[PDB]
DNA sequence: TTAGTTGGGGGGTGACTGTTAAAAGTGCATACCGAACAAAGATAAAATT
DNA sequence: AATTTTATCTCCAGGCGGTATGCACTTTTAACAGTCACCCCCCAACTAA
């Protein structure tokens, strides 16, 4: 069969021959095809001008020839060629482009910004032919080339090393094209490396060229804070009591936890007898997630051979977003999810978001890794560390930013953010790969008695009156087999632990907080970008006021407290005490007429076991630091208010949180801080909330018996304290003043205690202080007294003084009850008044705590929720009338500035600008997708109209708590001058037990200085000055105009008071 | 079959008319002359053609579309859901057989190696109504060809660890 | 928008049809929004012993003052049938009442599913609020709960088109099959007894009469057929399996078996239970392709049953007490 | 579990080479439809006739 | 201009899903005619993916 086989190989060889030649004529395309003729021809000639054609005169000849927002799939196509260059696959992002350049209605999309992205991506690997290629598409686009262009084109021959002529007939080009060569060194998107190329091409022709010589950042000259940047005083800035070593260490174990991304802590549940059960179920778990794993790996594979293929068709994919990270990372992550999920499932858009938000972080740490800022913060933070150490000296005293700026700022690597589509797109698919891939048996107690394979993961309907949700729900066998192992370790994400060394100062809106994690500077949802855009356009020294306050709040030294934690632990084990905020364990429960019962008794236990699984990671982390010192950094919503990162153990939770931390340094006591100390019981008690200071100090001394007492046996003495209004925190205070009266020298005990000193309605007392009023003044405690005054007695008292004096003139309802006016029935009336409450909001407040009342007759609550609302709205209009000409003028002002098309916005005192992000979502979003359709809101669509309802109601709150957070701002950088440890709740201010007296004049002083300034005036001209000043529109203009330049009078009343009232701040 | 019945063939457009009256007019003035210049002598008068032609042209054409639209129209009520089914299945095969069709055509067309021989069939190849012989031949089954045939496909082997290079190379990584 | 019957010849066929044949003559009538009250007069000048619960205060004085001598039985309440029992609020208004207060008051006693029924019910159904008391209705009903706790009551009431022709949908019109009409098919047996235009009944406001002829001439724009409806609770309706404490699984099922109309019910099976479906699809005698729409009313009670009958697995449904109010 | 050579005789479909036109597919956008659970009295702003 | 309709206390990071219809633009196949080029349906057999 010798002629067979010559005829099979003559046919193979004439087969291979003509596949050849079909081929010289599925690849990628390189070559784009032009529209214009002319230009076809020029590409034609160009290439045939010589086999070696030189393309650098063609293009020098292309540039110096030189003849509002995206849509969803333009947004789409930009972050996938920016993610081209990152992921390093360019002749992907080449061979999209060149296709949607070809076709006529795909070219319309693209945008200079894609062309300059893969010209300085072919750039970077030194290219020629493909930047000439490029440079042709933008010519026959009809665009122009721009800053980047030439950019790309220097680094590109500046990488090569080509002769001085083409640079020189280059920048000439540049010259008479009106274009400045040092404007070119300003560009964001070029790094620090594409810079110093750029500078070396330069430098070849241009030896005497150089960068604008470096200046020292100016100084903050604001009125307000000329005191704290004065460089002419004495200034004692607290140092910590740790070595430097000890600090240097820390910091590594600390930037060791943030790059593996997860910490692990020990459970702190009752521990399980290992039964028979208890090690099959652990075997059966490890098997089942050994098995996920494999899968779920095989499948993300195939989802990334699946995607290629449609970007190698000509359509956006999302390949390179699978690309960036390594597949274990991936599945390692989807594994974690799967295992923190809860029994009753969570909602479907909610995890989708929730599994792109991870991704982000995990690439943000890896690219910082790769590039090398890793050791450049190293060294910075260990030199930097010299200022905050005990056993060290800086040369000179800075606050923590000046001295991180002196030292030399490494420059911060910002990470651009993916669009809101593609984030979701992402999430979604991940959760759909999810879904698919995991399966477990059927019947789990004996394999292969029935051997069919079942989900783990179902997608089931919730339905909300009308509205469909979908949501995902594990299979109850899963959850009954997790239950029953009773794994003993917890997993936190890295972000969600206090650190361990001390925080990155605050430099810039962009760097801060975490060592590596991003951290947004202003907590809000993930599309919005106002407030960032904002921040970023005022001038550079307007925020270090902000800044600084929030790293001086971020360098308190917590430490968990002993002795509290034990007796909350032993609590929490055994039984539970509901009475005192420690939830009972599920074991303890209750337990068509039997319908009723069973709904009720299903309703109890749920909450029951939400309380108990919230509580089981706060008491888990206090264990795992129960003999270590640890951080907790800040930022700031939209308004100015600052909050903790760290969501699950802080200072802003129930008295369990708050009885469990204490400032790690102590201070003597000194010779007035027992008296602090013991006033600070009383007041935790609140016995003794209308007395004198000294009232409470001779009451605290007169039961000293039962302080001792709860002292020294808790849990089987007297159990005094458990009657208090706080019964954690009591007992802390009383073990405190235990061990400081029993000590030989009560004057020197180092006291490592927080103190609190409050304001009672602060909010009223910030209106009070704006309206100038004497009467309202007085009755919120801004004048000297000497009992504290209480604005719900009085309130309660004018209601009832009204009460009798109608019910003598004659009234049903009005005799019905006598005596049943009081404090606790108009408190939340009063205090809701400044959140701008109506007289139908009033009623049903009012009218719940009616019902609780037994002795009234139920057959007159309407009438007598109507009657005591009216009284209570009367009365308050005697005692605040600026408060009311202030609402009204805010409410009209936002209003009218709604109407004409426009959110609102303010600037604080301090140089915060603010911004009010209310707006209409009319058109929906949805993904089409394998499970389900998505519907999402775009959050950054700044073309929707604003919601002049909720624009109106949410302007004079707002004003107010940013005015509260200005004044903790300034309280808080004053008192660190003086050396002093300061952390604070909103309006709530805690120092250690000996400085109370130096924080409280502090306090006055500030409040007194912010409040002299004319506030009212100074936003009334900038509103007038930002909106009104318009030629287009003057109808609009003329009536916001007449609206905002009538400001209310101020009242008749003296702010100096302030600095000698004692019950100001009590 | 049951398609031809159940409706007729659309009718003939412009250029198609153009092309049956002037075509093999043209075709037996040149009597050497083949289908691919014939026609495309053809295109050049057409684009030749003055502009009268092509509008009488197409006033017939679209008569004939009109007509068959009525025809078409009266069909299918005449049609009982039977033939209906038919016509169904008949077309769906029709599109199956033609996807298999390019299918190998696209596998051929890449020189894919030949799959192993078999020793009868080598025998048989040697020793040579063609179905009466091969029953012939394979009931009498039951020069080394035995192992040639491996030989062959171990021959062909080298073939085939070559025959995944240009895929990668190409692109179609399906294949492999 | 309430209405109300004016006509005298209307009103005498609206009784004759309501007594209806003499078989259990004694059958007490509540009538639900007498208004005007010819209607009662003309079910009492036929010989009924009639209770009616009118709402609107100003028209128990006229019934009154007619019914002072009437001798025989006129007893009013001021109460509504569809305020009856309302679920929230300490203490219940005039305008509501109590269940168990108002059979209390009317002598009437608790009776089993299976006896025979111990009153009727007449009158029209709201305006703007038909699907809101068709749920309602049969959330009192398959619960045996509020008035249905008292044994099996007749209802008889007007319709309007749109809403009935959605009640009365089958497999074979499936543009208007929804999960109403199956649940209120599966328990009652629907009768259509009369048809009336709306021309007929004169509209009231809250004013009083609508005499505006171009009010009236939107009456005639607005002109649908009101249909008369009979309803029944149906004998063998509880099942061992649908019990009064199991109904939240049959309506979570039924919902979700309508939010992907167009699927097969194989799918939703698999999302809704673990079991084999293909073997659920056996058992109820159906195929595989089987669509949603094309499933009768008795079938759905037909599935639901085989799923709940099994007992090789302890886990059979995926619906919980969580998936409310979420 | 299914398909390729092998094997010639006999059919089958398309390629090659033209132009034309009526469906078929794509990507985006709006519109309408889907469970309940009382309500009494009040008031100013927003939407409609 | 008057009449009827609607919402009623702020911040700390929230969004319904499915089915039908319409429109502006691009892509695809069927129609004619002659050759002819390779593939594919048969009896029976064996080997690989």
């Amino acid at each position: 069969w010798a002629k067979i086989l010559e005829k099979d190989k003559r046919t193979q060889q004439m087969r291979m021959q003509r596949l050849k030649a079909k081929l010289q004529m599925r690849r990628l395309q390189v070559e784009p095809r032009l529209l214009s003729k002319q230009m076809a021809g020029c590409l034609e000639d160009c290439t045939r001008q010589a086999p070696e054609s030189p393309w650098e005169e063609q293009l020098a000849r292309l540039l110096q020839e030189a003849p509002a927002q995206l849509s969803g799939q333009q947004q789409r196509l930009l972050a996938f060629f920016k993610c081209c260059l990152l992921t390093d696959q360019l002749p992907l992002a080449h061979h999209l482009l060149v296709v949607h350049h070809g076709q006529r209605q795909k070219r319309k999309l693209l945008t200079l910004d894609m062309y300059n992205a893969v010209m300085l991506g072919w750039a970077r690997q030194g290219a020629f032919k493909e930047l000439v290629y490029v440079l042709f598409m933008v010519k026959d686009a009809g665009l122009t080339p721009d800053l980047l262009s030439y950019a790309a084109a220097l680094q590109c021959m500046g990488r090569q090393d080509q002769d001085a002529g083409t640079i020189e007939r280059c920048l000439e080009q540049m010259s008479q094209e009106g274009l400045k060569l040092q404007a070119l060194f300003t560009a964001v998107l070029l790094s620090e490396e594409d810079r110093a190329t750029v500078l070396k091409a330069v430098h070849k022709v241009k030896p005497t060229f150089s960068l604008p010589p470096q200046l020292p950042p100016p100084v903050n000259t604001s009125k307000l804070l000329r005191d704290v940047y004065a460089k002419d005083g004495r200034v004692s800035y607290p140092k910590l009591h740790l070595p430097l070593k000890t600090l240097q260490c820390l910091f590594e174990k600390q930037l060791h936890m943030e790059l593996a991304s997860r910490v692990c802590v020990v459970s702190v549940e009752k521990p399980t007898l290992p039964s028979k059960e208890v090690k099959h179920a652990r075997k059966t778990l490890k098997t089942l997630r050994d098995q996920w794993e494999k899968a779920l790996c095989r499948a993300l594979r195939e989802t990334k051979n699946r995607l290629e293929r449609e970007v190698y068709e000509g359509r956006f994919s999302l390949y390179p977003f699978l690309c960036l990270l390594d597949e274990r990372e991936v599945v390692r992550m989807l594994l974690q999810v799967l295992q923190a999920l809860p029994a009753q499932g969570e909602s479907f858009t909610t995890l989708a978001r929730e599994l792109s938000a991870r991704t982000f972080s995990r690439h943000v740490v890896q690219r910082q890794r790769v590039s090398g800022q890793v050791q450049a913060l190293q060294n910075h933070y260990r030199k930097y560390l010299c200022l905050l150490a005990s056993d060290a000296e800086v040369p000179e005293p800075c606050l923590p930013r000046q001295y991180w700026e002196e030292l030399g700022a490494p420059e911060a690597l910002r990470e651009q953010p993916w669009p809101l589509p593609v984030q979701m797109e992402l999430g979604k698919l991940l959760a759909e790969m999810l879904v698919q891939a995991t399966q477990m048996p059927c019947s789990l107690d004996k394999p292969h008695r029935s051997s069919r394979l079942v989900p783990v993961l179902y997608h089931v309907y919730s339905f909300r009156n009308v509205q469909q949700i979908g949501i995902l729900k594990p299979h109850p066998a899963y959850v009954q087999l997790l239950e029953k192992a009773a794994e003993p370790t917890l997993t936190f994400e890295a972000v969600d632990v206090p650190m361990l060394c001390p925080p990155l100062p605050w430099t810039s809106p962009h760097s801060g907080a975490f060592l590596l994690s991003p951290t947004k500077l202003m907590r809000t949802v993930e599309g919005a970008t106002q407030h960032q855009e904002l921040l970023e356009t005022c001038p550079p020294t307007a925020l270090h006021g902000a800044l600084d306050a929030l790293t001086q709040l971020g360098n308190c030294a917590w430490r968990v407290n002993g002795r509290v934690l034990d007796l909350v632990l032993q609590l929490f084990q055994a039984k539970g005490c509901p009475q005192l905020g420690v939830p009972a364990p599920p074991s303890e429960a209750p337990q068509a007429e039997l319908r009723r019962e069973l709904a009720h008794c299903q309703k109890v236990a749920r909450e029951m076991h939400s309380l108990r699984a919230e509580a089981l990671y706060r008491l888990s982390l206090a264990q795992h630091l129960r003999d270590r010192v640890f951080w907790l950094p800040h930022n700031m919503d939209f308004r100015g208010r600052t909050y903790p990162c760290p969501p699950h153990f802080n200072h802003l939770g129930s008295d369990v949180a708050r009885a469990l931390l204490e400032f790690a340094q102590g201070r003597p006591l000194g010779p007035h801080g027992l008296d602090w100390l013991k006033i600070h019981l009383v007041n935790l008690t609140g016995l003794k909330k209308r007395e004198p200071l000294r009232k409470r100090l001779a009451f605290a001394e007169e039961v000293m018996d039962d302080i001792l007492d709860s002292a020294d046996q808790p849990l089987t003495g007297r159990k005094w304290w458990m009657g208090a209004e706080e019964p954690w925190q009591t007992l802390a205070c009383c073990m405190e003043v235990a061990n400081a009266v029993r000590a030989s020298d009560p004057a020197a005990y180092v006291s490592h205690l927080p103190v609190h000193q409050d304001g009672s309605c602060n909010g009223l007392q910030h209106y009070a202080a704006l309206g100038r009023d004497s009467v309202g003044a007085a009755s919120v405690n801004l004048e000297p007294s000497d009992v504290p005054q209480d604005v719900y007695s009085g309130v309660a008292a004018q209601v009832e003084v009204f009460r009798r004096q109608d019910a003598q003139r004659g009234m049903r309802v009005a005799q019905v009850l006598e005596g049943f006016i009081t404090r606790k029935v108009v408190k939340q009336t009063v205090m809701t008044v400044v959140y701008g409450v109506t007289r139908y909001g009033g009623r049903l407040q009012i009218e719940k705590r009616l019902r609780e009342l037994s002795d009234f007759p139920q057959e007159f609550v309407w009438e007598a929720s109507h009657y005591l609302v009216r009284q209570v709205f009367k009365s308050l209009q005697e005692m605040f009338s600026g408060t009311r000409a202030i609402q009204h003028w805010l409410t009209e002002s936002a209003r009218l500035i709604s109407h004409m098309g426009s959110v609102v916005e303010w600037v604080t005192p301090l140089g915060v600008p603010v911004i009010q992000p209310y707006r209409l979502d009319s058109k929906v979003k949805q993904i089409g997708g394998g499970i389900q359709s998505i519907t999402y809101t775009h959050n950054g669509d700044i073309s929707r109209k604003p919601n002049t309802r909720k624009q109106k109601n949410g302007f004079p709150p707002n004003f107010i708590h940013s005015l509260d957070s200005s004044h903790m701002m300034l309280t808080a950088l004053h008192c660190y001058r003086k050396g002093l440890t300061f952390v604070s709740v909103h309006d709530c201010y805690w120092t250690h037990a000996a400085d109370v007296s130096v924080m409280n004049q502090v306090c006055r002083e500030q409040f007194v200085r912010l409040h002299s300034e004319p506030i009212l005036q100074d936003l009334s001209r900038f509103l007038v000055k930002r909106f009104c000043s318009e030629p287009q529109k003057i109808l609009e203009a003329s009536q916001l105009k007449e609206t905002l330049q009538a400001v209310p009078k101020p009242g008749a009343f003296d702010l100096e008071q302030v600095k000698r009232s004692t019950y100001f701040f009590s | 079959s049951s398609v031809l019945a159940s409706c007729p063939k659309k009718p003939v457009s412009s250029y198609l008319r153009f092309s049956k009256e002037q075509l093999p007019i043209f075709k037996a003035q040149n009597p050497d002359a083949k289908t691919t210049e014939l026609i495309r002598r053809i295109a050049q008068r057409w684009r030749e053609l003055p502009d009268s032609k092509k509008k009488i042209y197409q006033d017939a054409y679209r008569a004939e579309w009109q007509v068959y639209k009525e025809e078409i129209s009266r069909f299918k009520e005449q049609l009982t859901p039977s033939q209906i089914m038919s016509l169904e299945k008949e077309i769906m095969d029709k599109h199956l057989k033609r996807k298999a069709m390019t299918k190998k055509k696209e596998l051929t067309l890449l020189g894919k190696p030949k799959r192993p021989r078999s020793a009868y069939n080598v025998y048989v190849a040697e020793r040579f109504s063609p179905q009466e012989k091969l029953k012939t031949v394979k009931e009498n089954w039951k020069e080394l060809y035995i192992q040639h045939a491996k030989e062959d496909e171990t021959r062909y082997h080298n073939e085939m660890k070559s025959w995944e290079e240009q895929m990668i190379e190409v692109g179609r990584k399906d294949l492999l | 928008f309430k209405r109300y019957v004016t006509d005298r010849r209307l009103a005498e066929t609206l009784a004759q049809i309501y007594l209806g044949k003499p078989s259990r003559p004694p059958h007490l009538l509540l009538e639900c929004n007498p208004g005007p009250g010819i209607l009662t007069q003309a079910l009492l000048e036929a010989g009924a012993k009639v209770v009616a619960l009118e709402s609107d205060k100003t028209f128990i004085p006229h019934l009154e003052s007619l019914g002072k001598n009437l001798d025989g039985k006129l007893r009013v309440i001021h109460c509504d049938f569809f305020k009856l029992d309302p679920r929230s609020g300490g203490v219940i208004k005039p305008p509501a009442m109590s269940s168990r207060g108002l059979f209390k008051n009317l002598g009437i006693e608790a009776v089993p599913w299976t006896a025979d029924i111990p009153l009727k019910v007449v009158g029209m159904f709201p305006s703007r609020g038909e699907k809101r008391a068709l749920w309602k209705l049969a959330y009192d009903l398959y619960s045996c709960t509020s008035i249905y706790k008292f044994g099996r009551i007749e209802v008889n009431m007007f319709i309007g088109e749109k809403e009935f022709q959605k009640l009365m949908a089958d497999p074979g019109n499936p543009d208007l099959y929804h999960v109403l009409s199956v649940i209120w098919q599966l328990a009652c047996e629907i009768k259509v007894l009369h048809m009336e235009p709306w021309s007929s009944f004169d509209i009231y406001t809250r004013k009083g009469p609508l005499e505006n002829p171009k009010r009236r001439e939107l009456l005639d724009q607005l002109q649908q057929k009101l249909y008369l409806i009979q309803m029944i609770p149906r004998q063998n309706l509880f099942t061992k399996n649908l019990t009064p404490m199991n109904y939240n699984i049959f309506f979570h099922l039924l919902k979700h078996c309508f939010g992907r109309r167009s699927a097969t019910v194989i799918d939703h099976l698999r999302s809704l239970t673990p079991l084999d479906a293909r073997d659920i699809l056996m058992q109820i005698g159906k195929q595989e392709d089987e669509k949603v729409v094309n499933m009768h009313p008795q079938d759905f009670k037909t599935l639901f049953e085989t799923i709940e009958r099994s007992k090789d697995c302890a886990y059979k449904w995926l619906y919980d007490e969580t998936l409310e109010d979420r």
